[PDB]
């Protein structure tokens, strides 16, 4: 055969660039001037990452990134 | 004991990554503290973030974890090992930490008396 160079496609796909969030640890804990803390993120009851891994506060569900567990 | 606590940090942190017993950085440290698997916490006072020190102190106060300070940020890179070392022994690319938490120690004697007895003195 002979090479025919057809590069035409629906423009070009763009690879998902992640968003650089600064100090994401801040929003998980609410710290007052009295020392006591409040946990603003609901936590997943599992064994692989329990006691420290927070879930996703979406508009209709709670979702753990590591567990892939979703509560609706 | 012949050396003060400012040199115990250069031998307790230098002999703990060999056994992989750290949570270097802030998020690893917070995970370790919430996991009830923290023994020593190290802070640099040079951090100008207001909400950093507050939450770290609050977590280190609610839990019974010893709090330490170094008063310098960048040099902590050599205490942990985030530097590019040269053949002559010149660390050039230095990235310093702000919250390093120990989870385990190694096998040495020089640092087993210097800073490890600086706890009950605060009681
Ligand atoms: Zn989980």
């Amino acid at each position: 055969k002979k090479r025919k160079k057809k590069s035409c496609t629906t423009p070009k796909k763009n690879k998902h660039k992640r968003k650089k969030v600064k100090l994401a640890v801040l929003k998980y804990y609410k710290v007052d001037e009295n020392g006591k803390i409040s946990r603003l993120r609901r936590e997943c009851p599992s064994d692989e990452c329990g006691a420290g891994v927070f879930m996703a506060s979406h508009f209709d569900r709670h979702y753990c990134g590591k567990c892939c567990l979703t509560y609706c | 004991g012949v050396m003060d606590v400012n040199t115990a940090l250069q031998e307790v942190l230098k002999t703990a990554l060999i056994h992989d017993g750290l949570a270097r950085g802030i998020r690893e440290a917070a995970k370790a503290l919430d996991k009830r698997q923290a023994h020593l916490c190290v802070l640099a006072s040079n951090c100008d973030e207001p909400m950093y020190v507050k939450l770290v102190e609050a977590l280190c106060a609610e839990h019974q974890i010893n709090l330490i300070k170094v008063d310098d940020n960048k040099k902590l890179g050599e205490w942990v090992g985030l530097c590019k070392i040269d053949r002559e022994g010149k660390p050039r690319k230095v990235v310093g930490c702000s919250c390093v938490v120990v989870k385990d120690y190694g096998k040495e004697s020089q640092a087993k008396d210097v800073i490890e007895e600086y706890f009950k003195c605060k009681k």
